[PDB]
RNA sequence: GGCUCAGGACAACGGUUGCACCCCCCGUGGCGGUCGCCGGACACCGCUGGCAACCCGGCGCCAAGACGUGCGCGCAAGGGCGGGCCCCGGGCGAGCAGCGUGACGCAGCGACGGCCCGCCCGGGCUUCCGGGGCAUCACCCGGUCGGCGCGGUCGCGGCGCGCCGAGGGCCCGACGCCUGGCGGAGAAUCAGGGUUCGACUCCGGAGAGCGGGCCUGCGAGACGGCCCGCACAUCCAAGGACGGCAGCAGGCGCGGAACUUGCCCAAUGCGCGGCGCGCGGCGGCGCGACGGGGUGCGCGCGAGUCAGGCGGG
RNA sequence: GGCGCUGCUGCAGUUGAAACGCCCGUAGUUGGCCCCCCGCCGCCACGAGGAAACGGGAGCGCUCCAGGCAGGUUGGA
C-alpha cells in the first residue's frame, strides 16, 4: 500500500443536538460578537477541547488521592493547563478543573493577547491585523488568528519588526 | 509436438545425406580451431602425461577469442593442493591426541 | 493423486464436511513395492532427498538365532503365513512380519554343539528353519529376521498343522 | 540409589510370577482362534526356555508426573501396545480429569468434563460440557461415573488421543450431578 | 506460502527495533546465523539508524565491503547480520571497542570496553548432547559448540570464551545466590540475584530475583542470564539494571530541558 | 514480492499446548580416518537446408568451479542380542539417547574437500476454550465408532486395505437446509449496560476461466511452468500453430456508483551484486472525506504577473 | 441514537395486545438452618508469557492545525 494509507486524521468539532433553539442562539452570537468568530464552528470546537479535559477530570475524580494515576495525570493535566494559561496559579487542584468555561479557553488567543497589550485598536482590526502579518510573537511571525499563546511566550507579543508599522 | 516424417517415402521435402565407402571427393575444409587440453596436446603429438614436466608452453596454433591450455600442472597448482593434503592430516593428529586428554580427564574422574 | 488428506473422511458424528482447498503435495501417496519373493532395488526420491529404497525380487537375508547367538546368510524358500491374508502367502509377497522357511545349509555346523534347542536342531537336520521377517521391504529393500523359538513357534507350528 | 534392598527370607520364592507368565504364554499359543501372536516388543521370547531365571520375563516402566504403577500391571498377562504402563507410548502434555460416560468398546471409553462459560452481557452463566474419547488399559476396570484421570499421547485412532492412569471409583445409584471439577 | 520468508514489512519488525512507522513500507529483515530474529538488531540498524556513520543503505554496504566492521574479533560484509547481547562491537578506524547489553526497557545497547576487557565472551549453556560416535557436545545461546566439555559445566551454566582460540577459561555455576540479567519479558534489562528457583512437573521453572534496592521479580528460566558471583565478569550500563518508575522518569524528562 | 475474496460454517481463524510421531535452503558454529593429473561430448560458432509462420533438421572443428569414473586410514540406512522379575548422570517428569557384539550391504564424500551435526527462520500435523440463521429441519451416521495386522507417508492417525466387534452424535439443539458467509487485530454510534458492520492498510487462510494430473527443485499439486477434458476467443497459403490482466495503466459490458494507455529505481526493501525491480517512489485526474485561512479594517494586505533562490532522479 | 417500542441493568399481561380448561410429570432451573482451622471446583487480587498499527497516555511550538516522532547532555516512558 501506499505509505500515505497509515496517517492518523481526525475531526475537532462536534454539533449541538437541537440547533433551532432562540435562548442559546442568541447568546451564540453574542460570542461572535464579543470576539471576531467567523462561524459557529469555531464554538463547537472550543466545547470539544473542553469536553475531554472535563472528561479526563471526571475519570481521574471518580479515583482516590493516593493513587498512581492520580498522581500522574492530575499533575500532567494541572502543568498543561496552567501554561497554557486555562487555568492560573492559585488554583492547583483538580476540582477546578470542573469550573472552567469556553469563555478562559477564547481568553488565550492572539487576538485577546494583543487587545490586553492595546497592539490593537479593536478586536476585528486585530483580525485583521493578525492575517496582514504585522504582529510577530518572540522575533517568530506568527499568521494564525487562532494562535494559543503560552504565558511564557506571551511577554513577546509586538509588532513584528519586518513590517511597514516601524 | 508434431515430430511427424516418414520412413524416407513421398512427402519429404529435403533430406540428409552421408557419403560412405566413397563431381566427387576431392577438397578439403581444415581443422578450424585447435585442442587446449595438457594431456590432449601430447597424446596428439605422441607425448606421455607421467613424466614430471607438464609444462608444454609452445605457442603454434598457426597464430588464429582462441590458446591458454587446460589441466596444465604446475609448481603452483603442486604446492597448493599439497598444502590442502598435509592439512587433512593434521587435523586428524589434534583430533585424535584431544581424545587421550579427555580419556585421562575421565580416568581422573 | 493418492492422498491421505483426512479432509475426505466425515466427522466423527456422520457428517459431510466441506471442500476448502485443492489437494497438496505433502499429502501424497505412492502405490506399494508388492516385493516378490525370489534381484531388484528401485530408488525412490522423498520430501526433501532422502532416498528410499523399493525393493522388488528378494532372494537372500540375514537371519539371527537369538538363544543360541549364531547369524548366518540364507536363501528364502517359501512363504508360508501371514497374519493378514491368505493372498499373501499364495502369492509369495514379502512384507514384514511374515513367517517364512529358509535353507538348511547355513546352520548345519550348530547341528554339533548339544544342549541347545532341539526343537531347532531336528528341524535344521532337515533342509529348512521357520523364520519371521523382521524389516519394512518395501522402504529399506532389505529382509532379514531371526529364527522363531518360544511359544510363537509352537502357535505357528499348529497353524501350519496338517489339518 | 542411596538405599539398597532391605532383606527379606522369601523374595526368590515369590518371584514365581514367572512360572505364572510362562504359562500364560503356553496357553496364548495354544489358543487357535487368534490369527497372530501377541507379545510385546522389549521381550526375547527365548528367555520362557531358560530354568536359571537369569533374566526378566515382562517389561514395565514408571510414567512419572507423581503417578505410581498398579500391581495389575506389574503381575499381569495381557499384551496391550497401548498401555502407558507396560506398552509402547508415552504421556506428555495434558493431564485432565472426568467421568465415565460410556464403557461399551473393546478397550476404550468415553469421558465427559463439564465446565461454565460467562456471558458478560447478561452477567451469568451457562453449563457446558464436552465429550473426550479414551484408551482402557485392561489393568483397569471401570463403570460408569467413576472418575478417571486421562493424559494426553500421540494419536491412535481417528478420536483418541488420551489414555487412562488412575480411577477414583464411586459407588453405583448415586445422584448424578453437574461435579464439574 | 510455499517456502520461506524473504520480506518483512515495517510494522511487523519487533517493537523494540525502535524503527518509525513512517520513511518506509519495507524493514531489514535479519539474516539466518549466529542468533534469532526476534532477540537481535541487525549491524545497519546499528550504524546507519544509530551513529549516522552512513546515511543510507547503499554507503552502509560498502563500509562492510572493505571490512571495517569486527563482530567476535573477526569481519562481517552482511548488512543483515545479527548481532546479540554480549557480541563484541569494535571499530578501528575511529578506536571504539563495545559489548551489548540491554537497557532497562529492553533494548539494545552498546557499552564501552578496554583492549583488556574484548578478549572474552560470556554464553549461556543452551543444552548438553552426544553427536558423531558418541561425543558431547555443548550447544550455547550464540550458537557456539564445544566438544569434550569438562563434566562440571551442566546446562543453563555460563562459561567464558577466547574470541580467537574458541576455548574456555572459567565458568560459573547457575545456583542460589549468582548475580544475574534477565533477557527477555517486561522485566528484560534489570539485574539482580537469583533467590528462588521454584521447580514444576511438566511445564516451566519459574525464578524470582532481587535487585540490590529490595524490588523483586519474577520470570521462566529461560531469562536469566548468568554474569558472575556476586560481582559481574563484564561491565554494564551507569544504570546498572535498576528501573525507575513512571514518576521518576517523568521527572527526568522534565530535567533534561529544564 | 503484487492482486482478489469465488469457494469453505465443529472449517478457517483467535488465544493455548505438543511432536518420547516429523521435514527444511541460506547463514552461523562445529566435524572431516572411508572394505598418481584421466575419459568423450554439448551448447555459441562455420557449411549446407525444410517451413505461410510457429519452430527445427544434417555434417564439423573447440573448455570447465559441467558431467562420468574415480587415487583414500572402513562405516550410510535398516535388522538380532545385550534392563530392573514390593513401586519410585550424556539427558529427562517420563527406558530416552549413545555404545558394545554377532550378521548383511557398499550408499554418500573424493580430478580446485565434503559427506555429516547442533542453532536458525519456515512448514506440517496436533491438545484445550471461543467459533452464523432456520424446528413449517427430530432423529442422524454406516470407514460410520472401536480392535488386530500390514502397506503407504517426512511422519502419527480408518489415511488405505484385510479380518473382528457394534459402536459413535443428539432439546447443553445432533443431522439437514439457507447465506447478496473470508476470520481476527478492528470500525460506526454514545452517561452506564449495549446495538450493527467486519470488501480493502497488519497478521492468517484460499484461488489464478472451471474439473483434474504432474515435472523440476530444500521448498510448488506453481498457472507472468508443462499435460488433458469443457466453455470461449486468435493468426493462417486450409496443411497447421496458439491464449489466460482476481499484476500496472487502458478498453468493452454491467451498474446509482470508482482517475493517466505518465517519469524513475534517487530513497525503502528484496534479488543477485551496481544492476534489475509497474515493490516501492515522484508528478497527473480527484468538493468521498479531513485541517487551516479570506471576501476587510479605517487605510494596509493576499489572490494573481514577472525575476532569483531553496527543493527536486 | 432517539426507544425503558426488545427491557441483564430495565417493559407489559383484571378491563388497552397478552396467564396454557385442569392435575401428574422427565430434561432444565432453583432449593431452609447447622460444624472451621482439611481437600477439590467457582470467585477476588497480584503476577508470568505472547504484535505492531489503532485506542488512550508522558515529553516535543510541523508559524497554529488535521499531524509526525521529533529535537537542543537527549528522547520515542
Ligand atoms: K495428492
Ligand atoms: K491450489
Ligand atoms: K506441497
Ligand atoms: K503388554
Ligand atoms: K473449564
Ligand atoms: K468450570
Ligand atoms: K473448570
Ligand atoms: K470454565
Ligand atoms: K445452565
Ligand atoms: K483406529
Ligand atoms: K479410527
Ligand atoms: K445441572
Ligand atoms: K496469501
Ligand atoms: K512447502
Ligand atoms: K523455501
Ligand atoms: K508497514
Ligand atoms: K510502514
Ligand atoms: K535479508
Ligand atoms: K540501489
Ligand atoms: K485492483
Ligand atoms: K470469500
Ligand atoms: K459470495
Ligand atoms: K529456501
Ligand atoms: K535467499
Ligand atoms: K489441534
Ligand atoms: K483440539
Ligand atoms: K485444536
Ligand atoms: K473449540
Ligand atoms: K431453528
Ligand atoms: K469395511
Ligand atoms: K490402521
Ligand atoms: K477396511
Ligand atoms: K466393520
Ligand atoms: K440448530
Ligand atoms: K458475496
Ligand atoms: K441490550
Ligand atoms: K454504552
Ligand atoms: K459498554
Ligand atoms: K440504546
Ligand atoms: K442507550
Ligand atoms: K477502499
Ligand atoms: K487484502
Ligand atoms: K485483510
Ligand atoms: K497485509
Ligand atoms: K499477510
Ligand atoms: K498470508
Ligand atoms: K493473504
Ligand atoms: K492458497
Ligand atoms: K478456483
Ligand atoms: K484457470
Ligand atoms: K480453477
Ligand atoms: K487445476
Ligand atoms: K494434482
Ligand atoms: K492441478
Ligand atoms: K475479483
Ligand atoms: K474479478
Ligand atoms: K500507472
Ligand atoms: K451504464
Ligand atoms: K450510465
Ligand atoms: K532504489
Ligand atoms: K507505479
Ligand atoms: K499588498
Ligand atoms: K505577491
Ligand atoms: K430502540
Ligand atoms: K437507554
Ligand atoms: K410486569
Ligand atoms: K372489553
Ligand atoms: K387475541
Ligand atoms: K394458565
Ligand atoms: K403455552
Ligand atoms: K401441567
Ligand atoms: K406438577
Ligand atoms: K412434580
Ligand atoms: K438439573
Ligand atoms: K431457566
Ligand atoms: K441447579
Ligand atoms: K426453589
Ligand atoms: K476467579
Ligand atoms: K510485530
Ligand atoms: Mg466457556
Ligand atoms: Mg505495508
Ligand atoms: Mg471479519
Ligand atoms: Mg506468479
Ligand atoms: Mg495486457
Ligand atoms: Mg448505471
Ligand atoms: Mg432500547
Amino acid at each position: 500500500p501506499r505509505i500515505s494509507r497509515h496517517r492518523n486524521s481526525s475531526k475537532t468539532y462536534s454539533t449541538p443536538k437541537k440547533p433551532f433553539t432562540k435562548p442559546r442562539l442568541d447568546a451564540e452570537l453574542k460570542l461572535c460578537g464579543e470576539y471576531g468568530l467567523k462561524c459557529k464552528r469555531e464554538i463547537y470546537r472550543a466545547r470539544y477541547m473542553l469536553a475531554k479535559i472535563r472528561r479526563t477530570a471526571r475519570n481521574l475524580l471518580t479515583l482516590d488521592e493516593n493513587d498512581i494515576k492520580r498522581r500522574f495525570e492530575g499533575a500532567a493535566l494541572l502543568r498543561r493547563l496552567h501554561m497554557l494559561g486555562i487555568l492560573d496559579e492559585e488554583k492547583d487542584q483538580l476540582d477546578y478543573v470542573l469550573g472552567l468555561r469556553i469563555e478562559d479557553i477564547f481568553k488565550r488567543r492572539l487576538q485577546s493577547v494583543i487587545v490586553e497589550s492595546k497592539l490593537a485598536k479593536s478586536v476585528h482590526h486585530a483580525r485583521n491585523m493578525i492575517k496582514a502579518r504585522h504582529i510577530s510573537v518572540g522575533g517568530q511571525i506568527v499568521n494564525i488568528p487562532s494562535y494559543m499563546v503560552r504565558i511564557s511566550n506571551t511577554s513577546r507579543v509586538a509588532i513584528a519588526d519586518t513590517s511597514s508599522l516601524a | 509436438k508434431s515430430i511427424r516424417g516418414c520412413i524416407v517415402g513421398p512427402d519429404l521435402h529435403a533430406l540428409s545425406v552421408v557419403l560412405v565407402d566413397a563431381g566427387l571427393t576431392d577438397v578439403v575444409v581444415p581443422k578450424r580451431l585447435v585442442p587446449k587440453r595438457a594431456s590432449k596436446i601430447r597424446r596428439l603429438f605422441g607425448l606421455p602425461t607421467t613424466k614430471v614436466d607438464p609444462k608444454d608452453q609452445m605457442l603454434v596454433c598457426e597464430l588464429i577469442l582462441k590458446p591458454k591450455v587446460q589441466r596444465v600442472v604446475t609448481d603452483e597448482k603442486y604446492a597448493r593442493k599439497q598444502r590442502v593434503i598435509a592439512e587433512k592430516k593434521e587435523i586428524m593428529r589434534k583430533s585424535l591426541q584431544q581424545l587421550e586428554e579427555y580419556k585421562a580427564l575421565l580416568s581422573r574422574m | 493423486g493418492i492422498t491421505h488428506d483426512k479432509m475426505y473422511k466425515r466427522s466423527k458424528t456422520g457428517a459431510v464436511q466441506g471442500k476448502w482447498h485443492k489437494k497438496r503435495k505433502y499429502n501424497l501417496g505412492r502405490q506399494p513395492a508388492n516385493t516378490k519373493l525370489i534381484q531388484k532395488i528401485s530408488t525412490i526420491r522423498c520430501r526433501g532427498g532422502n532416498i528410499k529404497r523399493r525393493a522388488l525380487r528378494l532372494s537372500h537375508g540375514s537371519f539371527a538365532w537369538g538363544s543360541a547367538d549364531i547369524s548366518h546368510k540364507a536363501r528364502i524358500l517359501q512363504v508360508v503365513y501371514n497374519s493378514t491374508s491368505n493372498e499373501l502367502v499364495r502369492t509369495n509377497t514379502l512384507v514384514k512380519g511374515c513367517v517364512v522357511q529358509i535353507d538348511s545349509a547355513p546352520f548345519k555346523s550348530a547341528l554339533s554343539n548339544d544342549t541347545l534347542d532341539k526343537e531347532i536342531l531336528d528341524q535344521i537336520r532337515g533342509d529348512h528353519i521357520l523364520a519371521r521377517i523382521s524389516s519394512r521391504p518395501g522402504q529399506v529393500g532389505t529382509a532379514d529376521g531371526y529364527i522363531l523359538e518360544g511359544p510363537e513357534l509352537l502357535f505357528y507350528q499348529k497353524k501350519l498343522a496338517p489339518k | 540409589r542411596h538405599p539398597l534392598r532391605p532383606d527379606p527370607d522369601r523374595e526368590r520364592r515369590a518371584l514365581e510370577r514367572a512360572e505364572n507368565l510362562r504359562k500364560a504364554a503356553y496357553e496364548m499359543a495354544e489358543n487357535q482362534h487368534e490369527r497372530a501372536y501377541h507379545k510385546q516388543s522389549q521381550i526375547f521370547q527365548g528367555r520362557f526356555l531358560r530354568k536359571d531365571n537369569a533374566r526378566c520375563l515382562r517389561f514395565y516402566k514408571s510414567i512419572g508426573m507423581g503417578y505410581h504403577t498398579p500391581i495389575t500391571a506389574i503381575n499381569g498377562t495381557y499384551i496391550d501396545k497401548k498401555c502407558p504402563f507396560t506398552g509402547n507410548v508415552s504421556i506428555r502434555g495434558r493431564i485432565l480429569r472426568g467421568v465415565v460416560h460410556s464403557a461399551k468398546m473393546q478397550r476404550s471409553i468415553i469421558v465427559r468434563r463439564d465446565y461454565l462459560h460467562f456471558v458478560q452481557k447478561y452477567k451469568r452463566y451457562e453449563r457446558r460440557h464436552k465429550h473426550v474419547a479414551a484408551h482402557l488399559s485392561p489393568c483397569f476396570r471401570v463403570k460408569e461415573g467413576d472418575i478417571v484421570t486421562i493424559g494426553e499421547c500421540r494419536p491412535l485412532s481417528k478420536t483418541i488421543r488420551f489414555n487412562v492412569i488412575k480411577v477414583e471409583p464411586v459407588s453405583e445409584a448415586a445422584k448424578k450431578r453437574f461435579s464439574p471439577f | 506460502a510455499r517456502g520461506v520468508r524473504k520480506h518483512l514489512k515495517r510494522l511487523n519488525a519487533p517493537k523494540h527495533w525502535l524503527l518509525d512507522k513512517m520513511g518506509g513500507i519495507w524493514a531489514p529483515r535479519p539474516t539466518n546465523g549466529p542468533h534469532g530474529l526476534r532477540e537481535c538488531i541487525p549491524l545497519i540498524l546499528i550504524l546507519r539508524n544509530r551513529l549516522h556513520y552512513a546515511n543510507t543503505y547503499a554507503e552502509t554496504s560498502m563500509i562492510l565491503q572493505d571490512k571495517n566492521v569486527l563482530i567476535d574479533g573477526k569481519p562481517r560484509t552482511d548488512p543483515t547480520f545479527p548481532v546479540g547481547f554480549m557480541d563484541v562491537f569494535e571499530i578501528p578506524k575511529v578506536h571504539k571497542t563495545f559489548r551489548v547489553l540491554y537497557d532497562v526497557k529492553g533494548r539494545f545497547t552498546l557499552v564501552p570496553i578496554q583492549s583488556n576487557e574484548a578478549g572474552f565472551k560470556l554464553c549461556r549453556v543452551q543444552k548438553i548432547f552426544l553427536g558423531d560416535k558418541g561425543m558431547p557436545y555443548l550447544s550455547t545461546h550464540d550458537a557456539r559448540t564445544i566438544r569434550f566439555p569438562h563434566p562440571d559445566i551442566k546446562t543453563n551454566d555460563t562459561i567464558k570464551i577466547n574470541l580467537k582460540t574458541g576455548k574456555i577459561d572459567e565458568w560459573y555455576k547457575f545456583d542460589i545466590g549468582k548475580i544475574v540479567m534477565v533477557t527477555g519479558g517486561r522485566n528484560c534489562g534489570r539485574i539482580g540475584t537469583i533467590q528462588a528457583i521454584d521447580k514444576h512437573m511438566g511445564s516451566y521453572t519459574m525464578i524470582r530475583m532481587k535487585d540490590t534496592e529490595g524490588t523483586e521479580f519474577l520470570t521462566r528460566l529461560c531469562n536469566v542470564f548468568v554474569i558472575g558471583n556476586d560481582s559481574p565478569a563484564v561491565a554494564i550500563p551507569t544504570t546498572k539494571g535498576i528501573r525507575p518508575d513512571i514518576i521518576k522518569n517523568r521527572e527526568l524528562r522534565l530535567r533534561s530541558i529544564a
